[PDB]
């Protein structure tokens, strides 16, 4: 049962998929003070999904860059390219 | 608090 946190990294092209979208949104937040990157949206049987994204996941990394180091213009560079590398937080699922 | 959500 969902204990510790695990965290894992995964890399998604847009060419495994059928219509160039990996299929999850990113949303971007203040919680308690904190801006913080979540997964959310995850798309059943799209890219994401298959790589076990959850939605409520936390993004720590894009790129090899901290989540917190990042800005608008750098998630709009990164999600323009063709892939994209991420190092998320989860919990199982059950 | 939600203030953008990134649809990739
Ligand atoms: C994406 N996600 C799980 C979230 C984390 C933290 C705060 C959120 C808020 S806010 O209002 O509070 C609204 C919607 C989603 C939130």
């Amino acid at each position: 049962g969902a204990m510790g946190k695990v965290t894992h990294s995964i890399h998604i092209e847009k060419s495994d998929t059928a219509a160039d979208t990996y299929g999850f949104s990113l949303s971007s937040v203040e919680e308690d003070g904190i801006r913080r990157l979540y997964v959310n949206s995850v798309k059943e049987t799209g890219l994401a999904s298959k790589k076990g994204l959850k939605a409520g996941d936390e993004i720590l990394e894009i790129n090899n860059r901290a989540a917190d180091a990042l800005n608008s213009s750098m998630m709009e560079d990164f999600f323009s390219q063709p892939s994209v590398g991420l190092l998320v937080r989860t919990y199982p699922e059950l | 608090n939600k203030d953008k959500e990134y649809y990739v």
